[PDB]
């Protein structure tokens, strides 16, 4: 009762919390260089479309 | 059929060893039916006789 206010309402950058594994959910800050390996079955050759 | 004119291009042209290359070809025929294809020049190898 003379506490501080908790870092999911004080943090920046968009987080939220749970005393679970310590996470902080969708911390949406800056970018991911994010790289797939496409089904090459899951493709349509380009004579069809 | 004589198919003059016609127009042709490429649509997905694979710069490769596989049969990679299409091309649509406006075919402007007179009668129906087949016509025999090929690449005089030897730059182009077709997979469709």
């Amino acid at each position: 009762r003379d506490k501080g206010a908790p870092l999911n309402d004080v943090a920046p950058f968009g987080c939220s919390i749970a005393l679970e594994p310590l996470r902080a959910e969708n911390c949406a800050v800056g970018s991911i260089p994010i790289s797939i390996d496409i089904p090459d079955a899951a493709f349509t050759r380009i004579s069809e479309t | 059929p004589t198919v003059s004119d016609l127009e042709c291009k490429i649509t997905e042209c694979t710069y490769a060893s596989d049969f990679g290359g299409i091309a649509t070809v406006a075919y402007k025929s007179s009668k129906a039916g087949n016509c025999p294809i090929h690449s005089p020049s030897g730059v182009a190898v077709i997979k469709e006789n």
